[PDB]
């Protein structure tokens, strides 16, 4: 996480670059795991956020019963959706997809 | 605990016995056409297990139907009961309909949801139990006494869930999909009682090959001009029947040559069913099943009558009925097309897509793979829920508070980080 | 599937309105055979054009007249117009 | 032609108003933007 944050929040180096490519199979072992997103952290500028993706959830979300619900939700959004509700329905989808992720995880 | 193991097996294995039930009903009605008439009976062609394996496969079909609906009872029923609890609670909090609204005679769904607040275990999934006391003590001061009232209030005799379970049955029985599969079960039972109409289970091709939402697709694009247009066609044929009945009281002969006890169209009622059943299903027009106009002083009128009127009817009206129905399919295919294309050129979150984002090789591919990916928001919410409320970082707790506040402007609208650089 | 459903219904009720012979003085032909009924409805009613209301008994004087008129009219213009027209539409749109 | 004119009355009315005549492109960025335009700003009966 730290090395990715260095290399991404400061690219265009000469200093880091030799160290950057030096011994990184960790990066190979940890690019199924780091999740990167983008937000606006009240400073009115886009600030990428790095975090953990649980190993009991890539299997839980790439399997069916949920992969089924994904396309249905994408269809109901892009089919018809106003320019404001987009995200509120998206987070409703997020919350009950958590609920289904939970009760499919107990199976 | 074997019942726990069994229901978890059915819920993990649910999307395969749909295919199995379709295959079984398909293979049964492959056989069911082998009948004749003696009272109805089945012949024997090649291999003498026709009757017993029909008996076996009807048994197996009905078992897999009941099997499947119990598997669906243990599956998505919590998801929809969850969504309904979430909607009820998040309209008690930010709106409080049972404080102020007491909603109108339409939208009876919330009116049925009125029957669930005085249970014991109201928000029983909802990831939660808490918001009941929060709402009914945040509003329970200048609407005090009644809400403070309605907040608190083997050997098992009456110590199970009563009103919530009745409400749950009420919400389950208003489903599309559950009611569909329950009708499918009852048709399995009555087709087990009478194997003639057992073939109604080829209607489950409505969820056929790569067309999983065809019920919503067919419900959506109903134009309802078509009902008004069929009404127009009926009015034109009825006007015609008025005219032909009120003048042409001899040119109809259902018999042959009049030596037989001839049949001249007279009954108005029949004259109308005749013109529908015959002239619409003619194709060549009503100028076929008619007296020939040779040698009559209404010959000119009847030729003008027939030619103009019924090519004006059948060509124009039946062609535009056909045009409405085919254009419905055209709208189906157009929306199925401009979901996929503008999703695959311009994403959700950026909402600008590969124009100034275009110049990077594999550009939009890298956008949706690394940058946002729409599950990293979901996995992010897993992460940002499952930690403690003291170990967030700055941005992390900030996003948590904006989520709890329901503000929704921390998603980057109109610009992303790669475009921000310049 | 729609024609097979139809054959199920017509076979299971209308066990007299089919006559391939002429007037019944000839040794008349009702098509009771389910197998034949289905090939009959394909080969005849689809290749009809005018619909299956042609090669049929006339409904004059029977207590299933209303049912058979509703049956024939609604069902087979619903079949031939819509289904055959959109088959034609798919093939022409391929050229498009 | 009937259905096309009945369609592009409604759609381009509901994206670009009378009075502005540019609509929700640089007016777009406000949430409920064009809605607020036709509700508050001009509303075509406030002229009347
Ligand atoms: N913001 C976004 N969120 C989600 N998906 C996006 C976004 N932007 C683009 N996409 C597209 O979503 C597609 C997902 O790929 P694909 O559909 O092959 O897998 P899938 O979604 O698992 O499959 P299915 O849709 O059949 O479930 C990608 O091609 C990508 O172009
Ligand atoms: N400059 C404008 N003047 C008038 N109406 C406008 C203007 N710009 C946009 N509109 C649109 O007019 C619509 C009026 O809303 P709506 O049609 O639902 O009510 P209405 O006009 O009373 O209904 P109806 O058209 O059936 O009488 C709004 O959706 C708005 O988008
Ligand atoms: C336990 N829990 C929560 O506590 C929660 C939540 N969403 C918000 N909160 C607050 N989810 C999905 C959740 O499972
Ligand atoms: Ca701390
Ligand atoms: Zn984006
Ligand atoms: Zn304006």
């Amino acid at each position: 996480v730290l090395l990715t944050n260095l290399s991404e929040h400061m690219p265009n180096d000469t200093r880091l670059q030799t160290f950057l490519e030096l011994a990184e199979s960790v990066l190979n072992y940890f690019q199924p795991f780091l999740g990167r997103i983008e937000i606006m952290g009240s400073a009115k500028r886009i600030e990428r956020v790095y975090f953990e993706i649980s190993e009991s959830s890539r299997t839980q979300w790439e399997k069916p019963q949920v992969k089924e619900s994904k396309r249905q939700f994408i269809f109901d959004v892009v089919n018809e959706g106003g320019e404001k509700e987009k995200m509120e329905l998206f987070v409703n989808f997020c919350e009950d997809t958590i609920f289904e992720m939970q009760l499919a995880a107990q199976i | 605990a074997y019942q726990q193991k069994l229901l978890n097996y059915f819920a993990r294995n649910f999307y395969n016995m749909r295919m199995l039930a379709l295959f079984v009903a398909f293979a049964i009605n492959f056989i069911l056409l082998f009948y004749k008439v003696s009272v109805h009976y089945v012949l024997e062609e090649s291999s003498g297990y026709m009757e017993p394996t029909l008996r076996i496969l009807a048994i197996l079909h009905t078992v897999i139907s009941f099997f499947c609906i119990i598997g669906y009872y243990c599956l998505k029923v919590p998801l929809v009961i969850f969504k309904r609890e979430k909607e009820v609670a998040r309209k008690l909090e930010f709106d409080g309909l049972y404080i102020t609204e007491q909603p109108s005679e339409d939208d009876i769904k919330g009116q049925w949801d009125r029957l669930v607040i005085n249970t014991q275990s109201f928000p029983n999934n909802y990831w939660d139990k808490f918001v009941k006391r929060k709402v009914m003590d945040k509003y329970g001061e200048f609407y005090g006494r009644d809400r403070i009232s309605e907040l608190l209030g083997s050997a098992v005799l009456n110590s199970i869930d009563v009103k919530y379970q009745m409400w749950k049955l009420g919400v389950v029985f208003t489903d599309n999909s559950f009611l569909y599969l329950a009708w499918y079960m009852t048709m399995s039972v009555l087709g087990h009682y009478n194997n003639f109409f057992f073939a109604a289970h080829l209607l489950d091709i409505a969820m056929g090959f790569k067309t999983l939402r065809t019920i919503l697709s067919s419900v959506t694009h109903n134009g309802k001009q078509l009902v008004l247009t069929v009404g127009l066609l009926a009015v034109v044929v009825y006007l015609y029947t008025v005219v032909a009945f009120n003048f042409f009281r001899k040119f109809y002969n259902k018999s042959e040559d009049g030596d037989t006890p001839d049949m001249k169209c007279d009954d108005m009622l029949t004259c109308y069913m005749f013109h529908m059943y015959v002239g619409v299903r003619a194709g060549g027009g009503i100028g076929d099943e008619i007296e020939d106009p040779a040698g009559d002083e209404y010959e000119i009128y009847r030729i003008i009558f027939d030619i103009t009127f019924f090519f004006f009817v059948i060509v124009i009206l039946l062609a535009i009925i056909q045009g409405l129905i085919i254009d419905a399919f055209g709208e189906l295919r157009d929306q199925q097309e401009q979901v996929k294309e503008d999703m695959e050129t311009k994403c959700f979150i950026c909402g600008i897509g590969n124009d100034y984002f275009d110049t990077v090789p594999h550009g939009f591919e890298t956008h949706t793979l690394q940058e946002h990916n729409l599950a990293n928001y979901l996995f992010f919410l897993m992460y940002l829920i499952n930690k403690d409320e003291t170990e967030h970082t700055g941005q992390e707790s900030y996003v948590w508070k904006m989520y709890q506040e329901r503000c929704w402007e921390f998603f980057p609208a109109g610009d992303c980080f790669r475009k921000q650089y310049e």
